[PDB]
């Protein structure tokens, strides 16, 4: 069945750059374009451009040149995407794709995170029901891992998204009556 | 460059019932559009291409349409596992563009905020509907149960 | 030719190495490819196929 | 000279030594000794590409 793999997250300081891949199977990896498409969340989906594996024909969005470079390595059936002098505007998702045939798109790849090491300061945050918190704050990077008496507390609990400036928080609402890895912090 | 325009961000509708997404290009890609579906965190999927054609795979529910430069995506019978973001694109001339997206909403029996405070002083007005209600704000995604949204906001 | 001398055009045709190949590049199956003058013409066809690699 | 050297070229799924009664070598049907008619196995021709260093 047509599989296309990309590559892990990642994580980049401002002005470096990063190589992102896409590993075709379960199709002749010569026969069709490979695309790459950014999302951030808020700008919907971008266009960057298409390679044709073969003669390593690369065809970019006006938008993109210069920021964005396509390879195809033919024995290993992989097409890699090369950002470059990173700002935090390229921070987003990007999946790559493959059409049809010719033209619309068919395939998609599971998608690359892009983000252009601190622990968490973490609080409690104490006030029929009543409703309880706590305050991650100053964690870098992602992602965080926040549970209530270690899983016992489910239903109640919202676990805010974080906001960069990264932090985040969360409020567990109870009856009257009743972990950073990056860091190495819990 | 061609624009694809959809113009609601957001669309309310009830299960079993009919919802369309509109989209217009700003001029002419003929009937090459094709629509795709993005849940939430996964991948986009292919739904439509050609403008009425069904992908493979996919229920009858979801059927295309075009008239001129305006496509339409229309879901008859919606279920519940149809919660997610619509794309349509052009493909018909480079560079390739997409639609805003718009994300499909079920909406029922609005709702007063219930909100308490911390003293960083932060606030949390929970499980209210609809979704419009030094500072840091967050929100949540429509509430998977009885179909809520909450948010916090943290004031350091 | 609005000049004073004699023009020199080179130009080419592209022989892909498959049908997928020749698809994914002109949409038609079957290119073709004709520069002419008023006295004189070529028509070239271009051809599908494998050739050594290189 | 006319010296000859013969090659296996892997041809496939085709029929080899096609022959005519335009060419008879003996009392049966031919076709030039140093050259090999291929033509479709059943319902198919496959494409045909080969290779001789
Ligand atoms: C129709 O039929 C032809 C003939 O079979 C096919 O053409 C072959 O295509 C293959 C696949 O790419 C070619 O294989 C590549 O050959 C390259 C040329 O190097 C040659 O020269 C050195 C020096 O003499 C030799 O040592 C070597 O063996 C070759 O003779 C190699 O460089 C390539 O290797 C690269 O990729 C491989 C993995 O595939 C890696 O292991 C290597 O490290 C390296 O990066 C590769 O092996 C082959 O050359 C072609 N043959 C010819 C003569 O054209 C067509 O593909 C076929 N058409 C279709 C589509 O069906
Ligand atoms: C391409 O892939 C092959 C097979 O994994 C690998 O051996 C080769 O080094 C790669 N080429 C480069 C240097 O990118
Ligand atoms: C002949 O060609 C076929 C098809 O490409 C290939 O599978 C096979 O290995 C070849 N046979 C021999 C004995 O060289």
């Amino acid at each position: 069945q047509v599989q296309l793999q990309q590559s892990g997250t990642e994580l980049k300081k401002p002005g470096a750059s990063v190589k992102i891949s896409c590993k075709a199977t379960g199709y002749t990896f010569s026969s069709y374009w490979i695309e790459w498409i950014k999302q951030r969340p808020g700008h919907g989906l971008e266009w960057i451009g298409e390679i044709l594996p073969e003669i390593g024909m690369t065809n970019y969005n006006e938008n993109f040149k210069g920021k964005a470079t396509f390879t195809a390595n033919t024995s290993s059936n992989t097409v890699y995407m090369q950002l470059s002098s990173l700002t935090s505007e390229d921070s987003a998702v990007y999946y790559c794709a493959r059409p049809y045939d010719y033209s619309w798109f068919a395939y998609w790849g599971q998608g690359t995170l892009v983000t252009v090491t601190t622990a968490p300061s973490v609080y409690p945050l104490a006030p029929s029901s009543v409703t309880l918190g706590c305050l991650v704050k100053g964690y870098f990077p992602e992602p965080v891992t926040l549970t209530w008496n270690s899983g016992s507390l489910s239903s109640g609990v919202h676990t805010f998204p974080a906001v960069l400036q990264y932090t985040l928080s969360s409020s567990v609402t109870v009856t009257s009556s009743t972990a950073h890895p990056a860091s190495s912090t819990k | 460059d061609i624009v694809m325009t959809q113009s609601q961000k957001f669309m309310s509708t009830s299960v079993g019932d009919r919802v369309s997404v509109t989209c217009k290009a700003s001029q002419n890609v003929d009937t090459n559009v094709a629509w795709y579906q993005e849940k939430p965190g996964q991948s986009p999927k292919t739904l439509i291409y050609s403008a009425s054609n069904r992908y493979s795979g996919v229920p009858d529910r979801f059927t295309g349409s075009a008239s001129g430069t305006d496509f339409t995506l229309t879901i008859t019978n919606v279920q519940s596992e149809d919660l997610a973001e619509y794309f349509c694109q052009q493909y018909n001339s480079y560079p390739y563009t997409f639609g805003g997206g718009t994300k499909l909403e079920i909406k029922r029996a609005d709702a007063a905020p219930t909100v308490s405070i911390f003293p960083s002083v932060v606030c949390f007005l929970n499980n209210f509907y609809p979704k419009d209600i030094g500072v840091l704000n967050s929100w949540t995604d429509q509430d998977s149960k009885d179909s809520t949204y909450s948010m916090s906001s943290t004031l350091t | 030719n609005n000049d004073n001398s004699d023009k020199l055009y080179i130009w080419g045709v592209h022989h892909p190495s498959t049908d997928k190949e020749q698809t994914n590049l002109y949409v038609q199956a079957s290119g073709k490819v004709t520069v002419s003058t008023k006295r004189s013409q070529q028509t070239i066809i271009p051809n599908v196929g494998s050739r050594p690699w290189v | 000279t006319l010296e000859f050297i013969n090659e296996g070229f892997n041809w496939t799924g085709v029929t080899q030594n096609g022959g005519s009664s335009a060419c008879k070598r003996g009392p049966d049907s031919g076709f030039f000794s140093r050259l090999n008619w291929l033509y479709k196995s059943g319902s198919t021709y496959p494409v045909q590409n080969v290779t001789m260093p």
